[PDB]
This record gives structure tokens, C-alpha cells and sequence, in this order.
């Protein structure tokens, strides 16, 4: 399948720039325009620019012109932003388009890379296990981290949004719902990835 | 530069009726108007290239149309499915994107949320620390409020609860976190998640064992 | 035939000549196939120079235009003297790999030794097998 596979979430300091990168796999860009598109939360979405691989540079709404580099061949493409500012926080997409003079929509979107700019050191989370007491419920407290993302996978299931605590810090919790009589013979581990600092965590929850 | 505006910001109306999503584009962009389909924590998905060719997979109720500046999306029978922001995009010169347009499904039947309360893990107490953790899920309409007790007197304190948000099968799910000390959760004989929904109060307790 | 181009500057380019294009017409260029171009218009300065600019966007994204001589002087008899018409002929070699788009502008800018000779936009041509 084509799928573009995007740089890990980071935490960014005022004033340094971010190099983000999209891998294409499965295929290639050409026969496709690269767009980079930036959402920041509860925004609507912002083009930076675009190119057509091999064949142009980088072309930039005027907004983002001499702060936003595009570059790219037929299986990389990176887009670099500098003098990072608090309103750069957002979620950075790539996204390609087929050329016109093909069929089809060639329309693939990257997963998004969550860029925090920020002063605050990143903080990997504590992970604790939820014990359960017609099914129970169990599952994993992802306490303390900064910044977001997390992500979480285990071994019916629910990983519900982050709190942010008044000290600036997010918590977030997943919940596995199994028969009663699954619990006495079965194991329940949760898988934490928190890639802003490097963390994966794998914690136990039994009764 | 080509700037798009989008009418309405946010449209509300119920499952069935026919909605219109309205795109202005500054100056000409010919047919090369595209519609995106963002569902809540999501990326964006293409509905429409070419202003009137849908995407592969796209339902039959959406489809496109224009006037060279001018540029409609419609929903013939809007379904929960449909609950997204949607932006009109133009790829003639550069890419402009709308503002968006928010579209909210009403009508739908009430649901209540199933409550889950879960205790400080004793590896947490290990840690001197005591979270109780209040999960609250499949309810609709997306609005609740959580109150916490203690012994069933309200702690107004220490206290952290999320916006409600939209769940892949269209109820809503949100967190309630309270802090304590591990000296205020065994000092306690319990403490109690009590989650109103429209009126329909689900109350899950808790005790120090 | 003579192609409609849109002049960016004072009506100095007469005409486009493009054989197998016409008018307004979608004018197809074809991948791997030499494509010929012929220009005429009348000086509106006496000038040593003429930089020739080309900006060429395909799906409203700025591609390079490879094999373009930008000394337009090496296709006519400068020093240029205002009010004379000079004729421009040219053969571009069109890449096997040019990226096919139906949404193609060309933009030619000649400049001289007091600032624009001659500005066209092409909104017709179309890249095809
Ligand atoms: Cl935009």
C-alpha cells in the first residue's frame, strides 16, 4: 500500500527551527504533487507549501515565505521550519495529490507529526495498572508526561483523551473490557509509547 | 494568492435533511476545487477532486458542484457518519484551504454513559502518589458533569475532567481524575464518581481495600 | 497557427506562432517531442541586452524548464533599436519524464537594458504522451 511514514512528535525550543520528514513506501512521488499542511489544535488546516518532486523547489504561501524549506526526491520529502514561535504549535501533515494529466485522486495523507514549541523539558510518563474488581474492566493510568502525543496498544478496547494538569503536565487512561471468567486465566499487559522522550512501557494488570 | 470563503463556519441540522456547504474562491480556479472530510481526531480525507468527481469509496450523498469562483458541497440525506469539519481546497494556483465548516448531526437518540471508576493502583501508593480515575463512555448528547465525594461530602479540589469527545461510533466518551495524597485516600472510608447525564445520575463508588 | 497568449507588460509581443496549435485551443505538448515556438515583437527600447525568464507551473506548482538559453540576444541582432520588429524562433525539447498535467502556465519575460522588453502568460498548453 502507499503509505508516507512521518518524523515522531518533538518538543521544540523558541527560536530553533524543525526539520520534518515524510518517507513514501509501497510507491513513489512521482506522478504526484507533496503538499505540507499544519493543523494546529482546534484549527482549521494551513497549507506551508508544496513541490513536485525532481522536477521544481519548493513553492510557499507568503505567510510561511523564508521561514518554511521544502525539499524533496521521488521517496523523501522534508519540510524545515525556523525561528519556531508558540502559534507553530501544530500537527504537521504530508499529503500528496496526483498530477492532473493521470486518473485518480493519488490523495495519501502521513499519520501528522505533533510539533510543541516550548520552553518546558520533555517528560516521559509513569504507567500504572487499573485492576478490575457479565465482564469486568481493566487497564493502564499514563500519569505525568509532556509533551503529547502517547500511544497505546495491549498485549473492546478504549484509550479515552489526555487531562492536562494545572502543572502543564497531560494523563491520559486505556480500558480493556473482558469476561469475568477470562481473568483468572489470561494475561492483560498495556503498550505505552511516548516517542517525545524516547519511552516505551509495558505494565502487568491482573486482579 | 487565491483565498477561499467558506460559508456556513458551522451548520446544524438532523439525520435526513440536505445540506449545502458553500466555497467562494477570490479569483478564477477553473474546476480545480477539492473537498476534504475531517473526522474528530483525525486526518483529513478527500470526498471530492476536480469539484464534481468523488473519491473511491465515497458515499453517493456527497457530491460537488461550482461556478468558477463558486463552489457547493452536498449532503442529500445527512447521516452520524457524516459529524466531521469539511474544507474546501483549491489546487489552480498554490493550495488554499477554507476556513472549514463544522457540521453537527442532530436528532439522534439519547444514550447514557457506562461509568467506570478505578481505585490508586497499589504501585502508585508505592510512588506516594493516589489517582481515581473516572471514565465515562457511550453517551449522547457529548454533554456531562461529574461530581466527586468523600465520605459524601463534595471535594472541589484536585479535581481534573475532560471535554467530552466523539467516539468512532458517534457517542461521546470523557475522563474525570481525582489527585489525593495516599493519607486522604486511606484516612477516607470512600469516595464516590458521580456522572449526570441528562438529568440520569450513574454513581460508581469506591473504598481504601 | 498563432496562439492567444496574455501580455504581461505594453503590447510589444504581435504574436505566438506555434505549428499544430491555434488560437485558444488546448495546445498540446508531447513528451519526448521537439516543440516549436516563434515569437514576434517590436522593440521598445534600444538595448545591448535580452534576458529571457521563463516561469513554468504545472498543477498551480513552479517547475524548472530545462534547456532554455537566457540570452535572448543569441536568437536575434542586438543591440535591439526601438520600433524594429525582430522574429524569435525556438525548439524546446520536451523531457520523455515531463510530468503530464491539463493545468499548465508559462510565463516568458524578456528583459533589457531598461527593464521589460516583453511579457507573455500561456494558459493553454496541456503535457501529454
Ligand atoms: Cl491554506
Amino acid at each position: 500500500q502507499v503509505q508516507l511514514v512521518q518524523s515522531g512528535a518533538e518538543v521544540k525550543k523558541p527560536g530553533s527551527s524543525v526539520k520534518v520528514s515524510c518517507k513514501a513506501s509501497g510507491g513513489t512521488f512521482n506522478t504526484y504533487s507533496l503538499s505540507w499542511v499544519r493543523q494546529a489544535p482546534g484549527q482549521g488546516l494551513e497549507w506551508m507549501g508544496g513541490i513536485i518532486p525532481n522536477f521544481g523547489r519548493g513553492n510557499y504561501a507568503q505567510k510561511f515565505q523564508g521561514r518554511v524549506t521544502i525539499t524533496a526526491d521521488e521517496s523523501s520529502a522534508y519540510m524545515e521550519l525556523s525561528s519556531l514561535r508558540s502559534e507553530d504549535t501544530a500537527v504537521y501533515y504530508c499529503a500528496t495529490f496526483r498530477l492532473t494529466g493521470y486518473s485518480g485522486s493519488g490523495s495519501y495523507w502521513g499519520q501528522g507529526t505533533l510539533v510543541t514549541v516550548s520552553s518546558a523539558s520533555t517528560k516521559g510518563p509513569s504507567v500504572f495498572p487499573l485492576a478490575p474488581s457479565g465482564t469486568a474492566a481493566l487497564g493502564c493510568l499514563v500519569k505525568d508526561y509532556f509533551p503529547e502525543p502517547v500511544t497505546v496498544s495491549w498485549n473492546g478496547v478504549h484509550t479515552f483523551p489526555a487531562v492536562l494538569q494545572s502543572s502543564g503536565l497531560y494523563s491520559l487512561s486505556s480500558v480493556v473490557t473482558v469476561p469475568s471468567s477470562s481473568l483468572g486465566t489470561q494475561t492483560y499487559i498495556c503498550n505505552v509509547n511516548h516517542k517525545p522522550s524516547n519511552t516505551k512501557v509495558d505494565k502487568k494488570v491482573e486482579p | 494568492d487565491i483565498q477561499m470563503t467558506q460559508s456556513p463556519s458551522t451548520l446544524s441540522a438532523s439525520v435526513g435533511d440536505r445540506v449545502t456547504i458553500t466555497c467562494r474562491a477570490s479569483q478564477n480556479i477553473n474546476n480545480w476545487l477539492a473537498w476534504y472530510q475531517q473526522k474528530p481526531g483525525k486526518a483529513p480525507n478527500l470526498l471530492i477532486y476536480k469539484a464534481s468527481t468523488l473519491e473511491t469509496g465515497v458515499p453517493s450523498r456527497f457530491s460537488g458542484s461550482g461556478s468558477g469562483t463558486e463552489f457547493t458541497l452536498t449532503i442529500s440525506s445527512l447521516q452520524p457518519d457524516d459529524l466531521a469539519t469539511y474544507y474546501c481546497q483549491q489546487y489552480h494556483s498554490h493550495r488554499t484551504f477554507g476556513q472549514g465548516t463544522k457540521v453537527e448531526v442532530k436528532g439522534q437518540p439519547k444514550a447514557n454513559p457506562t461509568v467506570t471508576l478505578f481505585p490508586p493502583s497499589s504501585e502508585e501508593l508505592q510512588a506516594n502518589k493516589a489517582t481515581l480515575v473516572c471514565l465515562i463512555s457511550d453517551f449522547y448528547p457529548g454533554a456531562v458533569t461529574v461530581a466527586w465525594k468523600a465520605d459524601g461530602s463534595p471535594v472541589k479540589a484536585g479535581v481534573e475532567t475532560t471535554k467530552p469527545s466523539k467516539q468512532s461510533n458517534n457517542k461521546y466518551a470523557a475522563s474525570s481524575y481525582l489527585s489525593l495524597t495516599p493519607e486522604q485516600w486511606k484516612s477516607h472510608r470512600s469516595y464516590s464518581c458521580q456522572v449526570t447525564h441528562e438529568g440520569s445520575t450513574v454513581e460508581k463508588t469506591v473504598a481504601p481495600t | 497557427d498563432q496562439v492567444d497568449v496574455k501580455d504581461c507588460a505594453n503590447h510589444e509581443i504581435k504574436k505566438v506562432l506555434v505549428p499544430g496549435c491555434h488560437g485558444s485551443e488546448p495546445c498540446i505538448i508531447h513528451r519526448g517531442k521537439p516543440f516549436q515556438l516563434e515569437a514576434l515583437f517590436e522593440a521598445n527600447q534600444n538595448s545591448k541586452t535580452a534576458k529571457i525568464e521563463i516561469k513554468a507551473s504545472i498543477d498551480g506548482l513552479e517547475v524548472d524548464v530545462p534547456g532554455i538559453d537566457p540570452n535572448a540576444c543569441h536568437y536575434m541582432k542586438c543591440p535591439l533599436v526601438k520600433g524594429q520588429q525582430y522574429d524569435i524562433k525556438y525548439t524546446w525539447n520536451v523531457p520523455k519524464i515531463a510530468p503530464k498535467s491539463e493545468n499548465v502556465v508559462v510565463t516568458v519575460k524578456v528583459m533589457g537594458d531598461n527593464g521589460v522588453l516583453a511579457c507573455a502568460i500561456a494558459t493553454h498548453a496541456k503535457i501529454r504522451d
